[PDB]
């Protein structure tokens, strides 16, 4: 089953170096998979929903033609990965938090 | 208090620029690091460089690279000391320091007036370089500070070797009131020199008598104690000594009829040295005891540049000849066949290689002012895994001293 | 041919003792092969020969013939009848060739030393250490260095320090050492342009000390 | 040697004495075994007139001659030559002293006038023992030598 | 169709985080070195001649 | 200097003890003879290397008896080391 | 001399098409472009993506702050160096 599927990315992914976290938020600003705590959980939907439909509407202004596919804002601790896929009957941007201080 | 000529403003745009850089050179890199030859686990017998980042600057091309040194901490700095070796071309010299963060443009520069005929990084501080030059003046230069310029010279004042300085090598001196140096020249021989206050001053280790004071190219210390080293001439010979003059030549393996151009020890198995010269063979002989013969040897078509052993093993050394050609041997594999051949450069004579101690890649140097980094295919590195009853350096001297034995009575 | 001294050592049977002594004829075929390949070296590059680092260019080029020869050379006295003598000849016209550059350049570096003697003054006193090793020396050999490095290493000192007391100037001073840089007898002017740079090192840092 | 202008007992550790009068520029020891220096320092030009150390750095000391110098001898690091030679005056200097902080001198020449000079951060220091100890070992070697010649004697 | 969307950028964001490890970017060398070795020849100043 | 000196000609000393040592324990003994011929007329090169550097840093005409003659081993061996240098002396006496 | 020597490196790689600086407020002072109809897009676009993406990391653990920014689009890398002083951008097709 597929369930096994997705589940197995997200090893895939947190067997990396240094991956402190992986969650999926939808258009509607609520967590569906978790890794964090709920309420790190929530106010990451709140805060990268907002943000990253800000950016979209940025670059598409920018230039009609462009979308993006990507998005990567850095701390000094960790740098949070977005990935969105602008799509109808889904759009899931998927968003990571890693450094490769650690371990 | 002008926006801009603040130096933060350089500082991020330094590293924006190197976070160009990186998505100009995405595959190189990512192949540097996670990347695997998938066609080597068929064939048993042999093996291929991958060929990776190329390092040119335009004051090089009318250089040759003469040699290459790696920082002890980040594991990412090289030192590349571009100078001359032809006897009537010769230039003023060059020093690079570049980065794998960004290859195209160095991080650091300088720009001596003779040839850069050796470097040397500080093992432990981790930035001071020390450097040799092709008229005596051994220079150091200090590096963070950001002044095209040294922090202390060599002259006729102080000490100079008077003829090229071709190798030169850093002492631990234990949080002492000094540093040190070790060094070597063509006319005289081996000298000490300090960093006191303002100046270098010499003091002499031996003197290289066979006509004149018989001449020398390179020397190597054995990691693991300090004092005993070995030295190459161009009487021919072979020489080991000690930090003293005690019995001047405590071992003198003799084997060779012109300038041998390499030594090497291996880091496992403390008894057993690779040397290479140019004579178009290198020979890679055994030192407790054993001064008249070689176990081995592996003749070859043209005169050797240089050797090395690799740092993750002590079976598996690498060489590097006046064709093109870089061939890497295992010892243990094939057995007088050179494991993997490979011409990389196009119209240059190679002439220096170089280890990494951590990723396993390789950097090889021309004849035309350019360093070209290869990779190591799997079946070229191969250590054996520890276990739980075991330690990894016996296993290393077991595979060594087996191959010994086993041509050591099969020579004769 | 190592393999072969071998097999001899391990076994002993009369035939097969016998039958040792044939593959040396195997073994000649390659040898030819290597004569082959050193023979194209010396054709392919007789004038302008690639040689060991730092070499000066006269007899840096009589090593690399040297190696050649012997190279060829050494295999052949382990290696000593239709066959042989063809390969005997050919060897014996490579042997020639191979003295004909190690003469014909040494006479080329006879006349060389009548003109250079007279930057280049390091490479007619400088081979002769190269030389003194096989052939034979000329006039007036290199008895003269004890001298000629020490004459250009502090004389290349002393002028470069006559430009960073200059640089401490912003004149009589100027005056007493351009009358002393500018005249067997390089002894006494090193002599007096050292110590007439103690002098004027002196004066220069105690205006310097007086004036800030 | 001759005419003896110099004196001075070391201070900021110990009690080793001073003689820096002749042209030669000693470092002596109070021991009844030790009647000869410890630290010989050069045989010099130019006939020695007088110098001190310093009270707020290990034995250092500064002579001066009949044709003027402060030779600023730091004496752990070198042992032959005048670490510093400087010249404040053609004329023959004969005096000297040493501000209490350490770090100001003054001589006045052979006609006339007294010259204040002021010397850096080279005045200062890290570690008093291992003086105490170089200036402590160096002279056994001497009570060593006089064993010496009752052995030669007797054998 | 979720779970064909997750997969899709499970892949890209792992091409990506290797990309990160690979070799890091944002890393200046001597952040902070503060040991220096310098210049400290002995200076004579005459601060003023008592005259 | 003489700190690093003296421990050079602590380790001399230290060398030979063990080396006779060694030796305190019919024909073959003329083996382990010329192995100490061998130890002998090798570390009397550490004696000449740690007189050569320390004949620089004699400071007059008279601290090199102090370091001459904290030593004196007359030989065959030492002595073709020592002809230049008592001409040392004789030209810095000159000097 | 190293801030401008920086500036013509970076302008002559194989994909960027201009580099830019702005101030606090405003102003985009030292462009690099043959017309300025698109400039004035970008500094008056970009540093609310910085300022907002600062509020993003911030919000979370105080002692926390933003350095870098990118957004890769799909012709377009926008890399943005937000700090205190001024924003500035890179923009770079790989």
């Amino acid at each position: 089953v597929d369930i096994a599927a997705v589940d197995e990315t997200f090893k895939r992914l947190q067997s990396h170096k240094g991956v402190l976290g992986i969650i999926v938020i939808n258009a509607e600003g609520i967590a569906i998979r978790t890794t964090f705590d709920n309420d790190l959980t929530v106010q990451y939907a709140a805060l990268v929903s907002h943000f990253t439909v800000k950016a979209r509407s940025a670059v598409r202004k920018l230039d009609g033609d462009n979308d993006l596919k990507f998005l990567r804002i850095r701390s000094k601790k960790h740098e949070i990965m977005i990935a969105p896929e602008f799509e109808r009957s889904h759009e899931y941007y998927l968003v990571v938090v890693q450094d490769p201080s650690r371990e | 208090v002008p926006t801009l000529q603040s130096p933060t403003l350089m500082h991020s745009l330094g590293t924006l620029d190197r976070m160009v850089n990186q998505n100009m050179y995405e595959e190189v890199a990512m192949d540097f690091k996670y990347w695997d030859d998938a066609s080597d686990a068929f064939r048993p017998g042999e093996g291929s460089l991958l060929p990776l980042w190329r390092f040119v600057s335009d004051k090089s091309k009318r250089r040759q690279v003469t040699s290459v040194c790696w920082n002890p901490l980040y594991d990412d700095m090289f030192a590349v000391g571009y100078g001359s070796y032809e006897f009537l071309k010769q230039a003023s010299g060059l020093i690079n320091i570049y980065s794998l963060k960004n290859p195209s443009h160095p991080e650091y520069t300088f720009h001596t007036e003779s040839g850069v005929m050796c470097v040397h990084f500080h093992p432990e501080f981790a930035n001071l370089l020390a450097v040799g030059c092709y008229d005596g003046s051994v220079l150091v230069y200090d590096v963070r500070l950001k002044k095209d310029e040294p922090i202390y010279q060599a002259s006729v004042r102080t000490g100079k070797l008077n003829d090229p300085v071709w190798q030169i090598y850093w002492q631990p001196d234990d949080a002492q009131k000094s540093l040190q140096f070790v060094s070597i020249s063509s006319d005289g021989a081996v000298n000490l020199w300090t960093l006191t206050k303002s100046e270098l001053i010499p003091e002499c280790l031996m003197k290289l008598r066979v006509a004149a004071g018989g001449c020398c190219m390179d020397f190597c210390k054995m990691p693991g104690q300090e004092s005993i080293y070995l030295v190459g001439t161009e009487e021919g010979a072979i020489h080991r000594c000690s930090k003293a003059y005690s019995s001047q030549y405590l071992s003198t393996y003799v084997s060779h009829h012109l300038a041998v151009y390499a030594v090497h020890w291996n880091n496992i198995h403390p008894s057993m040295f690779l040397s290479a010269s140019c004579r178009l063979d290198h020979q890679a002989v055994g030192l407790c005891h054993d001064p008249k013969r070689a176990v081995m040897n592996f003749d070859l078509n043209d005169s050797i540049g240089d050797v090395s052993w690799a740092a993750l093993q002590p079976t598996v050394f690498a060489a590097v000849t006046d064709d093109g050609r870089v061939h890497v041997f295992d010892l243990a594999q094939n057995k007088l066949l050179p494991l993997c051949s490979q011409k990389v450069v196009k119209k240059a004579k190679l002439t220096k290689l170089v280890f990494n101690p951590k990723h396993p890649i390789v950097l090889v140097g021309d004849d035309k002012g350019c360093v070209t980094s290869l990779k190591l295919s799997p079946n070229l590195r191969i250590t054996s895994k520890p276990e739980k009853g075991q330690k990894f350096e016996d296993l290393e001297v077991a595979k060594l001293d087996g191959v010994v034995e086993i041509a050591r009575k099969s020579d004769a | 041919l190592s393999l072969l001294a071998q097999f001899q050592a391990i076994m002993q049977r009369e035939t097969l003792q016998q039958d040792l002594e044939n593959k040396y004829m195997v073994i000649f075929q390659n040898y030819a092969k290597d004569l082959d390949a050193v023979q194209k070296l010396y054709e392919k590059n007789k004038y302008e020969p690639p040689v060991p680092r730092n070499a000066p260019p006269v007899a840096g080029n009589i090593m690399w013939a040297r190696q050649l020869l012997r190279r060829i050379e050494a295999p052949m006295q382990l290696a000593q009848a239709k066959e042989s003598k063809k390969n005997i000849k050919t060897y014996n016209k490579v042997a020639k060739a191979l003295i004909e550059f190690e003469t014909l350049w040494h006479q080329a570096w006879i006349k060389s030393i009548e003109q250079c003697k007279a930057q280049l003054v390091r490479e007619a006193k400088y081979m002769q250490r190269f030389n003194i090793r096989c052939s034979s020396p000329s006039q007036m050999v290199l008895l003269q260095e004890e001298k000629f490095k020490f004459y250009h290493n502090q004389l290349t000192h002393l002028v470069r320090e006559y430009e960073h007391v200059l640089g401490r100037g912003a004149r009589p001073h100027l005056d007493d050492m351009e009358r002393k840089i500018a005249p067997l007898n390089i002894d006494g002017y090193l002599h007096r342009f050292k110590q007439g740079l103690a002098r004027l090192e002196e004066l220069v840092r105690k205006v310097v000390d007086l004036t800030e | 040697h001759g005419p003896i202008y110099g004196l001075r007992r070391n201070p900021f550790n110990s009690k080793y004495f001073l003689s820096i009068g002749d042209w030669t520029a000693r470092v002596w020891v109070e021991d009844t075994a030790v009647k000869t220096p410890i630290l010989t320092t050069k045989y010099h030009p130019t006939y020695l007139t007088g110098g001190t150390w310093s009270p707020s750095r290990p034995g250092v000391f500064f002579t001066i001659k009949m044709d003027g110098a402060m030779d600023v001898w730091d004496l752990y690091y070198k042992h032959n030559e005048p670490t510093l030679t400087v010249q404040v005056s053609d004329l023959a200097l004969t005096a000297f002293a040493v501000q209490e902080s350490g770090g100001t001198v003054a001589v006045g020449t052979s006609d006339g006038c007294t010259s204040v000079l002021q010397l850096s951060t080279g005045l200062s220091e890290a570690s008093p023992a291992e003086k105490a100890n170089i200036n402590a070992m160096f002279e056994r070697e001497t009570t060593r030598e006089k064993n010496l010649e009752k052995a030669i004697k007797e054998a | 169709d979720y779970i064909r969307t997750v997969v899709q950028l499970g892949s890209s964001v792992e091409d990506l985080i290797k990309q990160n490890n690979a070799v890091d970017i944002y890393q200046e060398y001597f952040t902070n070195v503060t040991m220096d070795h310098t210049s400290e020849a002995p200076h004579v100043k005459t601060v003023t001649v008592f005259k | 200097k003489g700190k690093v000196l003296t421990n050079g000609v602590k380790a001399i000393h230290q060398d030979f003890t063990s080396a006779v040592e060694k030796f305190q324990q019919a024909k073959q003994f003329d083996e382990d003879f010329f192995g100490f011929r061998v130890v002998i007329k090798e570390l009397e090169r550490r004696l000449a290397a740690i007189i050569i550097q320390a004949f620089d840093d004699c400071t007059t005409i008279g601290t090199t008896f102090k370091l001459l003659d904290s030593f004196e081993l007359d030989r065959e061996v030492i002595a073709h080391d020592l002809e230049k240098k008592h001409t040392d002396l004789l030209h810095s006496y000159a000097r | 001399s190293d801030i401008e020597s920086t500036l013509t490196r970076i302008q002559g790689h194989k994909g960027v098409i201009g580099v830019i600086i702005v101030n606090n407020q405003g102003v985009p002072l030292r462009s690099t472009f043959e017309h300025d109809a698109m400039t004035k897009q970008y500094a008056d676009l970009v540093p609310g993506l910085a300022d907002l993406a600062r509020n993003l990391v911030r919000d979370l653990d105080p002692q926390n702050d933003l350095e870098f920014l990118r957004i890769r689009s799909h012709k377009h890398e926008i890399m943005v160096a937000a700090k205190d002083d001024f924003v500035l951008l890179v923009i770079q097709d790989p």
